[PDB]
């Protein structure tokens, strides 16, 4: 590679990961949190716990 | 492909056969990995001394 600090866009070093998400029969085990709601008391509502 | 493993420790005082007593053993830890394992071993830490 010819990195220079005068060369425009296209000529310097680019950073690139690439992320490759497979599902296979292992059980899914990668993946964010859910969101918690404040908890309510004495009120007839619904729920996730 | 969950391997459990539960444990239960507990004094006894009698030398050989197993009590006649009583006592659940608590689920103690899980692992989500799927292996088919069918025989095992044991491992000891003899007096090389
Ligand atoms: C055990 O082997 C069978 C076939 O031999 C396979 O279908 C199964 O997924 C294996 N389980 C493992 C490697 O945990």
């Amino acid at each position: 590679y010819g990195f220079q600090p005068t060369n425009g866009v296209g000529y310097q070093p680019y950073r690139v990961v690439v992320l490759s998400f497979e599902l296979l029969h292992a059980p899914a085990t990668v993946c964010g949190p859910k969101k918690s709601t404040n908890l309510v008391k004495n009120k007839c509502v619904n729920f996730n716990f | 492909g969950y391997f459990k493993i539960y444990s239960k420790h507990t004094p006894i005082n009698l030398v050989r056969d197993l009590p006649q007593g009583f006592s659940a053993l608590e689920p103690l830890v899980d692992l989500p990995i799927g292996i088919n394992i069918t025989r095992f071993q044991t491992l000891l830490a003899l007096h090389r001394s």
